[PDB]
């Protein structure tokens, strides 16, 4: 079991990063989306925060 | 806002839409304004030609 226990974990663990790593990218431009939108002032700064 | 692709090209389309037509409305306006002003120019009758009155 333990053999199959973590061996799954790590892999699913792998899937974790790949999601959030993208997800970071998701927020990443998401941040960037803000700053520009705030830079141009189309939007508030609070959002950027 | 479109430089880094932060909007919808659709969206920006819509924005330019009015911005396009808006001025046209303006054009509709300045055309309008001149109209009456022209009439106010009609008021204060101009001699359409020159000569002894």
């Amino acid at each position: 079991q333990t053999v199959r226990s973590s061996f799954n974990n790590i892999n699913a663990s792998i899937s974790s990063i790949n999601a959030y790593k993208q997800a970071v990218v998701s927020a990443q431009s998401s941040l960037d989306a803000m700053e520009a939108g705030y830079s141009v002032g189309t939007r508030t700064i609070v959002d950027v925060l | 806002l479109l430089g880094t692709q932060y909007i919808s090209k659709q969206e920006y389309d819509q924005a330019l839409a009015d911005a396009q037509q808006a001025n046209a409305a303006v054009t509709a306006a300045k055309a309008a304004v001149e109209t009456a002003r022209i009439n106010l120019a009609y008021t204060k009758v101009t001699s359409p030609i020159s000569g002894r009155i």
